[PDB]
RNA sequence: UCGGAGUACAAAAAACCCUCCGAGUGAUUUUAAUCUAGACAAACCAGUCAAAAUAACCAUAACAUCACUUAUUGAUCCAAAAU
């Protein structure tokens, strides 16, 4: 999967905002997803129970 | 009157409409049952279809 | 450079080169009606319901791609729509796209435009909620017909 | 990074000895011994269903089955012919062209869609390509060479105000195949087969040039373009002028399947050599 | 049903489901009204406009026809000029 | 006695068909009805005789 | 098989080789449309009402009526019809 094209302007028109140059100082990070996005996703189960996931 | 507000008040003018309440529908429920197909469409957003990642 | 007997050119042999397709005929329509470069175009994006709210304004007197009896008259039938600061304001809502709502507004003043070019148009009234209308106003002359002069 | 880690020094060896599923990850099956799962397992008493010989699925015990009353209606009435176009939507386009999947800059078909997994086509289910439709068309700010097998006017005049231009073209299913996943094409040892034509039904559609239709009359094309601008209040842009314009023409003939490739060569990837025919048949068969 | 056919070893669907019933993807089935292209001079025309609707059948009903109906009748399908395309998503269903 | 369906026609020039049950030992039926496709008030006329 | 009364005293439901009456249609012209909120009833299938909106007609014109009116009825498939 490309490594994806540095534009002149963030956000890019689909929204999409590479993460930062360096990386913040919280005792926890964050990876992102192999397609370059924010692993937060949603998740239902037995039809009623809604979740989301940080992964 | 439209003359008033502009002239005399110095305002614009306010208008207004009659507004009824948006018609009552019951819980939709998961299946519904014997109901004619167009019941789909009394719970719809707005009529245009939307492809949610496609 | 491969060709077929069904290919572009053999299809139709009057057009053929590849910018043929691509060429602008400005002489074809030379009418453009609505100069869009002349309207403020505002967009309220409402969402929620989904739905964005577009918005055409320009000054009526300041139009020049409008005649000047049509100017004229279309200051009368839709004076209800116009603003104090003289501006004739069209709002479109239906869908979610602009687009949309930009080509109703478009087609609404095309339609206005056409309506009041027509000197043919009569105006015509429906009597269903205009009855209503029609007698308040007769029963409001039995008696404004009172008559002696004041002030 | 992982603390995790620093706890494993201090433990001993992973090995095959001490090895733990998941908890939860197996629910251990139960057997029918004992008192509990025993002395009539489950299966009750007597009758039809302990001895296992309940009857069929639908069967309502002999009054006329529910599925059996209802009349037969035409619902998936001729289903399996029905053409399947995979819906692709401005916003999905866009997103990939951001994120560098498929570029703008060479032509944008089918195959480029695939090769991105921005689309996904299966031919055996009927697919006759990919549709374009609108759901990004305000958001949409790419400029593209676009091919796809349908598209709506919404579509095509948010491609047009950003200077791109959209044709539709058509494949039989055949070709469709070929066209999604040509490398196991290119293996098969076959010639490239020609590119069917569309059947009657579909004649009209690719006829127009209302929606850019492949085999559209070129003389109507700038006019009803200009049309799409008219309704949507955009200047349209002049693509003559433009630095891209000469990939921006780039068609394919309406019998050939690929670009710059032509029907009855054959790709022999291992020398990396195209190797055509001579003969005046089999140029006179595929090149009609 | 043959839950494991003899050939392939899969399991067949029931044809005589898939010619009177409709499933959206939403796992709603849609079917007619029964008796409604039968004796209709001896009926109202409010009873002949209650059968000639298209129904939706209740979870019992939709679970049995799920059975009978193998995976290809599940998939997702995208028809041009499709009538029901409008309806095969869900919408607003707080559950 | 016994009664019949018939088939009855409009003379709207509309195809377009309605059954009623009629006596039998009376007249050809004909009747005022209303005609969808015209949306109006118009003349049927039996055509047919359906069942007995 | 369908309906009315009692059983079943006042919301509903409620059995019997229980007690009693009925239905398997006439007669008539006012020939009684389209579409749709919300409901009743209900194992399922079937049954019931019904506002607003259209179109028909006085030019702001939608319950066929009577016989205790309640019952006068029959699913799929399949056949005949061609709409
Ligand atoms: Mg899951
Ligand atoms: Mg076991
Ligand atoms: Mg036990
Ligand atoms: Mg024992
Ligand atoms: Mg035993
Ligand atoms: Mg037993
Ligand atoms: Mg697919
Ligand atoms: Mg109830
Ligand atoms: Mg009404």
């Amino acid at each position: 999967i490309p490594r994806p094209p540095k534009h002149e302007h963030y956000p890019t028109p689909s929204g999409w905002q590479p993460p930062r140059d360096p990386a913040p100082s919280l005792p926890y990070f964050v990876r992102r997803s192999r397609m370059h996005n924010i692993p937060v996703y949603r998740d239902i189960t037995h039809g009623n129970r809604q979740m989301t996931v940080i992964r | 009157v439209t003359r008033v507000f502009h002239q005399l008040l110095d305002m614009r003018e306010p208008v207004f409409e009659f507004v009824r309440p948006p018609p009552y529908h019951p819980k939709q429920k998961r299946f519904p049952h014997r109901q004619p197909l167009r019941y789909l469409d009394r719970y719809r957003d707005s009529h245009e279809p939307t492809y949610g990642i496609y | 450079e491969f060709q077929s007997i069904y290919s572009l050119d053999k299809l139709y042999p009057e057009s053929r080169g590849s910018d043929t397709a691509w060429r602008l005929p400005d002489d074809a329509k030379q009418a453009n009606d609505i100069p869009v470069d002349r309207l403020t175009i505002s967009y309220c994006r409402s969402s929620g319901k989904v739905n964005s709210k577009a918005e055409v304004r320009f000054h009526l007197a300041s139009a020049d791609w409008i005649a000047e009896p049509v100017r004229l008259k279309l200051a009368v039938k839709h004076k209800n729509r116009i603003n104090r600061s003289g501006e004739l304001i069209l709002t479109s809502e239906c869908s979610r796209y602009q687009f949309r709502n930009l080509a109703d507004c478009l087609q609404k003043l095309r339609d206005m435009i056409a309506e009041a070019s027509q000197p043919a148009k009569e105006p015509s009234r429906e009597d269903a909620e205009l009855r209503r209308s029609r007698i308040e106003n007769m029963n409001r002359e039995r008696l404004r017909k009172k008559r002696i002069s004041s002030a | 990074g992982p603390r995790a880690l620093d706890l494993l020094r201090a433990l001993p060896r992973v090995s095959l000895a001490n090895l733990k599923p998941n908890p939860g990850s197996r629910k251990p099956e139960r057997r029918p011994r004992g008192r509990r799962r025993g002395r009539k397992c489950g299966r009750g008493h007597k009758g039809e269903r302990q001895r296992g010989t309940r009857p069929r699925l639908g069967f309502e015990g002999g009054q006329t089955p529910f599925y059996l009353r209802i009349p037969k209606y035409g619902f998936n009435e001729g289903h399996s012919f029905r053409h399947q176009y995979q819906p692709l939507s401005l916003n999905r386009l866009q997103y990939l062209i951001d994120l560098g999947r498929v570029d703008p800059t060479q032509p944008i078909d089918l195959t480029q869609l695939v090769n991105g997994r921005g689309v996904t086509i299966q031919p055996s289910k009927r697919d006759y390509g990919v549709q374009l439709v609108e759901e990004g068309a305000d958001t949409f700010k790419a400029k593209v060479n676009i091919e796809v097998q349908m598209a709506s006017e919404l579509a095509i005049a948010a491609i047009e105000k950003n200077g791109g231009v959209v044709t539709t073209a058509f494949y039989d299913p055949r070709s469709l195949e070929i066209l999604c996943k040509p490398v196991p094409f290119f293996l098969r040892g076959q010639p490239i087969p020609k590119r069917m034509l569309p059947p009657e039904a579909l004649v009209p559609y690719y006829t127009d040039a209302k929606n850019r239709g492949y085999l559209a009359d070129p003389a109507r094309f700038p006019e009803a373009r200009l049309e799409l601008a008219r309704k949507y209040g955009y200047v349209l842009p002049d693509i003559t002028k433009d630095e891209l314009f000469k990939m921006l023409s780039t068609r394919k003939d309406p019998r050939q399947i690929f670009f710059g490739l032509a029907p009855g060569w054959v790709v022999n990837m291992a020398d990396k050599k195209i190797l055509k025919p001579t003969d005046e048949n089999l140029l006179k068969y595929y090149s009609s | 049903v043959t839950y494991f056919s003899s050939r392939k070893g899969k399991r067949k669907t029931v044809k005589a489901v898939i010619y009177r019933f409709l499933r959206l993807h939403s796992g709603l089935w849609l079917r007619r009204k029964a008796g409604y292209k039968k004796k209709l001079w001896k009926k109202t025309a409010a009873r002949k406009r209650r059968l000639r609707e298209f129904v939706f059948c209740n979870k019992t009903q939709s679970k049995l026809l799920d059975k009978m109906t193998t995976s290809f009748w599940k998939r997702r399908n995208w028809y041009a000029d499709d009538p029901y395309q409008k309806y095969q998503d869900r919408t607003n269903l707080k559950v | 006695s016994k009664t019949i369906l018939v088939k009855m026609m409009s003379q709207a020039g509309t195809g377009f068909s309605f059954n009623t049950k009629r006596s039998r030992l009376r007249e050809k039926l004909t009747l005022l009805h209303y005609d969808p496709v015209v949306k109006k008030k118009v003349l049927f006329v039996e055509q047919k005789k359906i069942r007995s």
